């Protein structure tokens, strides 16, 4: 059924799997009309697709102009993601098709299931985690493609860049949920972690600063921190 | 007006005539059922006072044969069986007429509740659900489980309805998933009422059919099928008008007979606030919504 920390491991074995993550798909900007009332601007968004164990990200782009002329768009969305995701599976050589899709929110089941339908040995789950999958928007090599698409586009990106050269797929999951999760919580701080030293890179093939083993136990110490941190200042503990 | 007569009562038991009912006693001198307005299909049910396991009873229509109840003490319950031989049935029956060991299918007259909860009820559709060609009567009991509960194990006693599945092929046209999933009315009009039923009274009569099987066996499975007979319509943006006032019709009495002790295993919520209050028909069953708003207010 559903998917949580008793269950976490099963993320790391061989059966294929990814997670989808529709928060980011419609994005709006709400500002005052001259009439002083209150209107959004859509701006550009995205269906943030993962394979956890390979760190595979499946970026689809949606482009604003999906949304001119319809009506109900966040409800739209959800089924504009499930037909993305559908038609991602359907590109897929059979041996790449995934034996289950989780969906970050419940919300996202019905329109997913409704477009498998075709696939209905391919599991369609939820979970009870709260998956920082949100803050993708935070990283800024994929913020900027978003922003800058004039069309629908797909981009492939390895969101562990060359972890899984030094540490498992389990390690990496952790790290990149650990680094999302500060993200969220305190985009800028978390920023400012991630990029003080100029002396470390990020690779123009990479997404995450050039970390030696022993620099990244530093960063994720001082994750750790932030998000106690801004759990305290903002529970005042 | 016709008879069914019972060849003896061995066992104390609720004998129920549609929506009728009455106690027989262990060896009370009982010799069946007179006055039977023809022209309906019946349902003669019963519920031992031993065992109130098992509710069953039999679908009969008079106008096809001669039916009789002779309990069988192998098999331990009431049995519905036919007579051939017409002037054995019509002098049998004369007999215990002119004794007066007959109740009389007890009709007021001004009452149409049973017209109005059979109206598309057909006996020749309800043989080719309860599949038993060798009978022309029907036994369903409350046990009897559905060809669907049957995907999810006895083929020869199952209740075939008409499978209704919202995430199926069958239901979602390709490339209009969001559309159809949200507004059924291509599977309600073209997949089913053209489809399937042929017509909209055949809708109603397994509707119908459903609600009463629910009712009379407490069978769990023509439950579910009625409550989604019932959500494939109120989930459908494009009704015909004319299909719309007749299941407001049709639910009303529904409601009307149910009993009010029952309400909460034969009622599902999620449907009925559907029906009612969400969905596209929100406005449009008017007199279902009074006579549930001030029948079973708690429900939504
Ligand atoms: C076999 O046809 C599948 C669709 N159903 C029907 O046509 C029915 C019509 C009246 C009914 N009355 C009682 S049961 C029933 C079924």
């Amino acid at each position: 059924g559903a998917m949580n920390s008793s269950n976490y491991a099963e993320l790391f074995n061989n059966d294929i799997k990814l997670f989808v993550d529709d928060t980011n798909v419609y994005r709006v900007t709400v500002h005052k009309t001259f009439e002083g009332n209150v209107a959004t601007k859509a701006i550009n968004g995205c269906i943030f697709t993962l394979n956890p164990k390979t760190g595979h990200l499946f970026l689809k782009i949606i482009h604003t102009s999906v949304w001119a002329g319809q009506k109900r768009l966040s409800q739209l969305a959800k089924w504009k993601t499930a037909e993305e995701v559908s038609a991602l599976v359907r590109s897929l050589p059979k041996e790449e098709q995934p034996k289950q899709i989780i969906v970050t929110r419940k919300a996202m089941l019905d329109p997913l299931e409704v477009h498998m339908l075709d696939f209905p040995n391919i599991a369609i789950r939820p979970t009870e985690l709260r998956l920082p999958f949100s803050a993708a928007m935070s990283i800024d090599k994929l913020s900027d493609v978003v922003m800058k698409a004039t069309e629908p586009q797909m981009v492939l990106f390895n969101i562990y860049d060359d972890w899984l050269d030094r540490i498992s797929s389990y390690t990496a999951f952790s790290r990149l949920t650990l680094l999302l999760r500060a993200l969220k919580t305190n985009e800028e701080s978390a920023k400012m972690i991630l990029l003080s030293d100029p002396t470390i890179t990020i690779k123009s093939y990479h997404l995450w600063p050039s970390f030696t083993d022993e620099q990244w136990i530093t960063i994720e110490s001082q994750m750790r921190d932030l998000i106690l941190t801004e759990y305290g200042r903002k529970y005042n503990v | 007006m016709n008879t069914v007569p019972f060849t003896s009562a061995p066992i104390e038991v609720t004998i129920g005539i549609d929506q009728y009912s009455f106690n027989v006693k262990e060896n009370q001198p009982f010799h069946g059922i007179k006055d039977i307005p023809i022209g309906h299909v019946h349902v003669i049910h019963f519920q031992h006072a031993d065992n109130s396991s098992m509710r069953y009873g039999y679908w009969f229509d008079c106008r096809m044969g001669n039916f009789y109840i002779q309990y069988d003490p192998k098999d331990g319950l009431y049995k519905m069986m036919e007579e051939r031989d017409g002037a054995k049935f019509e002098n049998i029956v004369h007999n215990f007429k002119e004794r007066q060991m007959m109740v009389s299918y007890p009709k007021i007259d001004e009452d149409d509740t049973w017209y109005n909860l059979t109206e598309f009820v057909q006996m020749d559709k309800i043989r080719k659900i309860v599949r038993k060609d060798e009978n022309q009567f029907s036994y369903v009991d409350s046990s009897m489980t559905t060809v669907q509960e049957n995907e999810l194990s006895d083929p020869a006693h199952s209740l075939n309805y008409t499978v209704i599945n919202f995430k199926s092929r069958e239901a979602i046209r390709p490339g209009h998933e969001m559309e159809d999933f949200l507004d059924k009315s291509y599977y309600l009009n073209t997949v089913m009422l053209q489809g399937i039923f042929k017509n909209s009274s055949n809708y109603f009569g397994e509707l119908q059919f459903a609600f009463l099987n629910a009712m009379f066996f407490g069978n769990y499975g023509s439950s579910l099928q009625w409550h989604a007979m019932i959500e494939l319509i109120c989930s459908s943006a494009t009704v015909p008008k004319h299909m719309l006032d007749k299941l407001d019709e049709i639910l009303y009495y529904q409601i009307k007979t149910l009993p009010e002790q029952y309400s909460d295993i034969l009622l599902n919520e999620r449907v009925w606030n559907i029906c009612l209050y969400s969905s596209f028909q929100k406005n449009s069953l008017h007199n279902t919504e009074k006579i549930m708003e001030n029948k079973y207010p708690e429900l939504l």
